[PDB]
């Protein structure tokens, strides 16, 4: 429930962006189409709408369920 | 969510779409 | 060959150009913008060079720009 | 390395990183 470096291993539960909005699930294209899918990328734990860093990105993200903001950093406590 | 190649293309133009009426509306 | 059936959901043509002028960046190419529609990826969908093409249901054929602001583009091709 | 979940990885993110920064210049 904090992270490493990157956060290419958190499998915490966070939802949320550093600005508040509450992710999009990765198995919904609502209200973002997108093609991080689970059955794709099955071992990176795309799991409900939990933050993730899948792509070697710099810190856990998700997709916003706000219409306007495609996807945003979370903010995930560094251990 | 399928796999076939049908579906990747949808959610693709589905993409190019929704980023393009961001663009557009500004 | 070089004119559209339909959506140009068949078309093999050659156009490298948007409704506006811009020149079409190169299906293989990542650049300037990044993109999913591999060759490879689908290669019955003649995704060639740089030419206009409409591999997945859109309206008319179109591609990605060269135009840094312009990710991409409705092409032009005559209807035959 | 064009076709693999890591290659594609990466694309998914450099467009994600593409659609930001064009955002952000409007």
């Amino acid at each position: 429930e904090c992270m490493h470096g990157s956060g290419e291993n958190y499998d915490g539960k966070i939802s949320k962006t550093m600005s508040g909005l509450e992710c999009q699930a990765w198995d919904s294209q609502s209200p973002h189409a997108h093609g991080y899918i689970p059955s794709k990328f099955p071992n990176k734990n795309l799991k409900k709408n939990y933050c993730r860093n899948p792509d070697r990105d710099l810190r856990p993200w998700c997709f916003t369920t706000d219409p306007n903001k495609r996807w945003e950093y979370c903010d995930i406590p560094r251990c | 969510e399928k796999l076939t190649a049908d579906a990747e293309l949808q959610r693709l133009k589905n993409e190019r779409h929704e980023e393009a009426e961001l663009e557009r509306l500004k």
